[PDB]
């Protein structure tokens, strides 16, 4: 059957499905056990499957990822969490130097079928260590697979799919979209998921193929490359600018769906990249570099990108940093200009 | 056949909601039972101390043992003032958090004695590297309540210009190092600050802080390592309040062990002190400040206390531990115990207690009102948006200039 | 006066000058003390200035950077080393979460005038953890300053300049160029520095301004954006292709000299980016994204980039990975094509 | 005035080139003096053991004490064979390194007993997480010399297909986990492997390794923490050969302390054993294997040895320590001491020693010749260039396919 869930509830369902589908699936991290997670994403999972399957861990990122790597070497499928993406740094070495290169350097003898869930994104008065977007620290790592959903349905499918993949997967989860969609309007109080599209999630097993982007708003004017919270910001911003922009939610940052992208810009003739992360060397720099390579001639204007400023995430100036429907919309016009 | 299946061990607290915590796991000792070593003691001779408890004030409020020596009542009164001021400011700010005038706040209920006690045993020039729960230090060093509150509101008067989350203070003038949301990092940095002082032939020392949970963080180990290797003039404080959000200290590695004992293993003189015994906190801190300033090396102090309130304004203790927990904690309330002792020795009274309480309340309400006059979350009155691109680098590099104009 | 030195000797001179010029300058890291460094870069420095100025440190990257941050907070100017750039990961958190944001989050109260020297680059049969180029992990960090020299003279000036800068500086040092220049030809045994241009280094104090790139080979055909070992690879590759390509050695990865670059491509009309680092989300992706923004119309062809493959650095297949005069040269033609 | 200038402390070795090292810093104990605890002993009761030395073979080659019990001569002969085979292969490969047939090599001179001894006390299915200096394990598990050498040459026959640096072996079939150039990381991963085994109700255990220098690495602490918290079935081995490249173990935090003592502080049963006493290495390893397999928890073992040769083929010991150092090391040569004891008890002879030596030399020369037939550094005969884009991911993602064709 089907039930209406929030992203939190969706992700929880995915783990519940896998924990039940694969005896080798394990879940653990800070406060993930008895408490059920600081975001409720793992509620009751320990009560239902036991301490040996879902449990609390010491405050050590490197230790969490490290033991998980050794666990995978044995033959387990570890789904581990990092309370906030802002706190993945301590696990940098284990992630880059170990998890990613495990299969390569061992010629397949040992593998890292691990999944690391990390809440990310801003727009919640989180501050410097409560709302950054480190996707660019991962996608440049040969051996990793970076994924980020934008709605309940996709959140479950991509997690179940990310979990089963035999490659290490960095599963980014936009905390901003945990309770409901967010377009970037703080004036208009936000609504839940039960009153919006894509909150209908199947109770059992199902997936959402990786390496496959998705068009959110079919358009012919401009190609909009994005993911996460800026997906709903591009949709609304397009409606405000009037621009018949095509909104593309990559879903899979890297590897990504190079065709669905080169195909939308091929038709359109212009694209704009939108992501929360800082600008310089952000993920948006790779998207731009690929578009300019497979769509140089069919390009009818300079490729634009609306992202966060090259500054640490502020608290007070929240709305001045976050690329909202406004600053984004302005971009949808600057590109449609001759 | 021969070997039974191996099994995973996951530590659990004795008390969960709807139960009563059995605080036996605490390796407590009676007042005066622990000896007071010379400040030149060798690290290894501190082994027994690392698994005991330094405590002065007994059940009746009487001072016992060697740690009771040379204790000026005037320092205790400043202590009480500091503890009361911290708890009252804490209460007030939670309310302001609820009435949405503020974005986020963290209390230090039950831990007010630790930071205030050590602050008073050090010099203002001694730099502290605190976590987010040592506001008691700022109070002991009489920092402006108006400036603290402004930062908690991100006003146009926020000394941090809105760039940081509420309670992530920074007060160099009061030897209070800029707080970071990343756990443990300040512990190692404090050792560097001490190394810097020794390198310059100075006499200033560092005061590092970290909670039980964060001890599992890599920088905890790094701090002990460098502290020992270079004999750094730093006091390494571990505040064991039994919890780290929803996780009981056992999951931090506290089962059958102590955090002080980890200092002994890394060649550092260590002390496990009653964190809710102000006299004990001032005495042990003074002891460590002296060892360091004399160039006798670092010290590691485990403060045994209890996190009385929620982890923060976003937490709910009822979902993982007994709500009646603090009521049974064998070490009680720091403010209540100093009050009992202070009165019994003739240097405090029920009258002074209430009067002093009434003035900090007024001081806080006035400060809050004074600070609000510069903005709130409602009032869009906050730091400029152009100040947002400042200080990323000493001089605003071209790319930022561009981004500023583009705003 | 002046003396002929290798990069190793140049860098050593810079530290010798600063250690003597600023009482607040300190040098330390693994084997940096008595031994003088695994690359000899700090030889005799401890004997001349004492243990308190130059000393050996425990094998802890995070501890090395962390204590340095605290040192800067006190008021010292720490010049610290990381034996190999491949091993900076353990210090990720301290670098990103602390060092970079120190000035910002404290509103100037505390500063991190630190310098982190890290040998980088391949082409020496180093392997996966002996020759990577992590520049892209730093340049995307708001608050850092990434620098990389290409010859003795520049090596000293940029170090002395990097040291004095009040911003945290990640000083990358190409180990491949430590003993002498390298064009990418392993057949032709390599020569020292005393038999090549730019080995004349002043004995005393002097600097080489940051944020200022440098043209290595004036050209009108194509703009070549590079740094490090690929500088000498672009020069030779240009001579083999015959292409009158203009070789630009950024010297300062980020912040970079946006003008000297936009100005060479403005004239030329085409540019090619060359760096050892893997491709996807490498630094070359930002260079490409900026060129496409300030030089869209004056662009007479798709911007090309010759970099390392998206794979961990191999040992045996060394010469098949490293972007040598050949694979690069091929690029200088592909762009000059109609 | 009152306080004298603080000063930085930088530990230095007693012996530098042109001097003689005073090995007094080693907290040594005579053979048989240390007791042999029950495998269920509590961590805390191992405190004294963490600061002593477990040693069997005395000055005369006689076995003393409780650790001498139940020791089959056949295991020692396999041991000797393993130690001789490791040292002979080591010598041969350095030569091949000089004659540029090879790119890089690392010896284990003087440490051959540690890894070979523990390997023999474990089961092949027990997974080891070695650093780059435990080749003795591969030898004890009779791994193909031809395949090892091919990897050291990056031949077309290199099992790692040239993707890894020489000596960065990987032999899952022999319970030898893929080596990484990043120090300490394997220590924590080994704990995870053990946690995995306990989670699955298995009976296999993990054998983790790390040198004195790397103990200062964050993952060392993380390993002890998780090992203790979950009571993981892992043997945590610390090989203290007194050096880490050019740095004396004191700079790693070894001054006035021991590495075993760090296990005690983190709630782990610890043992400080003579690393050049094979009998002691087999006995202590067997002891720890049993504690773990019985589900009695992890164990931490500090092996006191000495790095007899250069750090690697790129190092020069003469620039930082006495060249005559190993000659004065109180614990001598593992191969020489087992030889003396083995002969004295009637299970080895000068004749067997030489004969066995001669066969490993032939075996190595033949293996080298056999391996070279598949390539060298000279012979461009190496793995394909297209195999270079394989295994980065389970399935070659599009971008790599492109890069492959573009070659
Ligand atoms: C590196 C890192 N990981 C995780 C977090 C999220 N976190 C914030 S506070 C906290 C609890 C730490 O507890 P403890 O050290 O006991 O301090 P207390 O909250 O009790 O004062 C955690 C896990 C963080 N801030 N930084
Ligand atoms: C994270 C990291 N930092 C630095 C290095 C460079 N390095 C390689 S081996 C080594 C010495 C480590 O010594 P020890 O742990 O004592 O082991 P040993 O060489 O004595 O067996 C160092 C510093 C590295 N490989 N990884
Ligand atoms: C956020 C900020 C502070 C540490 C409470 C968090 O990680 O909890
Ligand atoms: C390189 C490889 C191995 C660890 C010797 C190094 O870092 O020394
Ligand atoms: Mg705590
Ligand atoms: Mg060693």
């Amino acid at each position: 059957a089907t039930t209406t869930m929030t992203m939190i509830q969706a992700l929880r369902s995915a783990m519940d499905v896998m924990l039940e589908r694969d005896d080798n699936v394990v879940v653990y991290g800070q406060d993930v056990g008895y408490f059920g997670g600081v975001f409720r994403c793992t509620e009751g999972l320990q009560t239902k499957y036991g301490k040996s399957r879902v449990f609390d861990a010491p405050i050590s990122e490197s230790g969490i990822v490290g033991t998980a790597v050794g666990m995978g070497a044995y033959g387990l499928r570890p789904v581990v969490e990092i309370q906030f993406a802002d706190y993945f740094y301590p696990a940098s070495d284990q992630i880059v130097s170990e998890m990613a290169r495990l299969r390569y350097r061992s010629a397949g003898e040992f593998i890292a079928p691990l999944t690391l869930r990390m809440p990310c994104g801003g727009g919640i008065y989180g501050g410097q260590t409560h709302s950054q977007s480190p996707e660019a620290m991962f996608t440049q790592v040969c051996g990793l697979r970076t994924v980020m959903p934008s709605n309940p349905y996709d959140a479950k499918g991509l997690l179940i799919a990310s979990i089963e993949c035999d490659d290490p997967v960095i599963f980014l989860e936009p905390k901003r979209l945990y309770n409901g969609p967010f377009d970037g309007h703080h004036d208009r109080p936000v609504t839940p998921w039960s009153k919006h599209p894509h909150s209908a999630v199947p109770d059992g097993y199902y997936t959402v193929p990786l390496d496959k982007a998705a068009i959110t708003r079919p358009g012919n004017d401009v190609s909009v490359l994005t993911y996460g919270t800026t997906v709903y910001v591009a949709q609304v911003a397009a409606e405000e600018s009037g621009v018949d922009a095509e909104v593309i939610d990559l879903r899979s940052l890297w590897p990504l769906d190079l065709d669905t992208i080169v195909e939308s810009v091929k038709k359109t003739g212009r694209c704009v990249v939108v992501h929360e992360a800082t600008r310089t060397c952000g993920f948006g720099a790779e998207l731009v570099s690929l578009v300019q390579e497979h769509c140089f001639h069919h390009l009818e204007a300079p490729i634009e990108r609306v992202t966060g400023w090259d500054t640490p995430y502020p608290h007070a100036q929240e709305w001045a940093y976050f690329p909202g429907p406004s600053r984004v919309g302005a971009a949808l016009k600057k590109v449609m200009e001759v | 056949n021969e070997y039974a299946p191996l099994r995973l061990h996951v530590p659990e607290p004795t008390g969960r909601p709807g139960c009563q915590t059995d605080f036996s796991y605490l390796r407590l000792n009676d007042a005066g039972q622990a000896r007071k070593p010379p400040v030149d003691v060798d690290a290894a001779d501190t082994a027994d101390l690392s698994y005991s408890l330094v405590r002065v004030l007994d059940e009746q409020g009487d001072a016992q043992g060697p740690w009771a020596e040379d204790i000026d009542p005037q320092i205790l009164r400043q202590g009480m003032r500091a503890m009361l001021k911290t708890r009252i400011f804490d209460s007030r700010m939670v309310v302001a958090q609820r009435q949405k005038k503020m974005s986020f706040y963290m209390q230090s209920l039950g831990e007010e004695a630790i930071g205030s006690g050590q602050a008073l045993a050090l010099n203002r020039t001694d730099m502290c590297f605190p976590t987010y729960r040592q506001q008691s230090i700022l109070m002991a060093r009489d920092v402006s309540l108006v400036e603290m509150i402004c930062q908690l509101l991100s006003n146009e008067r926020d000394p941090l210009k809105g760039r940081q989350l509420p309670i992530m203070y920074s007060v160099r003038e009061a030897g209070f190092f800029t707080i970071s949301g990343n756990l443990a990092t300040q512990f190692v940095q404090a050792v560097g600050w001490a190394m810097a002082s020794a390198i310059k032939g100075d006499t200033k020392i560092a005061s590092a802080w970290i909670g039980d949970g964060a001890t599992a963080e890599s920088d905890f180990h790094t701090a002990l390592t460098f502290a020992h290797v270079y004999r750094a003039p730093v006091i390494l404080n571990v505040v064991n309040n039994q919890w780290a959000i929803s996780t009981f200290q056992a999951i931090a590695g506290g089962e059958s062990t102590t955090f002080a004992g980890r200092g002994v293993g890394c060649g550092i003189a260590s002390l496990r002190v009653d964190g809710n015994d102000f006299v004990a906190v001032y005495a042990a801190s003074r002891w460590a400040a002296e060892r360091a300033r004399r160039g006798l090396g670092p010290s590691l102090i485990e403060w045994v206390t209890y996190r009385a309130g929620p982890h923060s304004t976003s937490d709910d203790p009822s979902k993982y531990r007994p709500a009646d927990d603090w009521s049974h904690f064998p070490l009680g309330d720091p403010i209540a115990r100093l009050k009992q002792h202070l009165i019994k020795i003739g240097h405090w009274s029920e009258e002074e207690h209430q009067a002093t309480t009434a003035e900090f309340e007024a001081a806080v309400i006035a400060a809050q009102k004074e600070a609000e006059q510069y903005g709130t979350l409602a009032n869009g009155h906050i730091p400029s948006a152009a100040s947002m691109f400042e200080d990323v680098y000493k001089e605003m590099p071209d790319h930022l200039r561009r981004q500023r104009q583009e705003l």
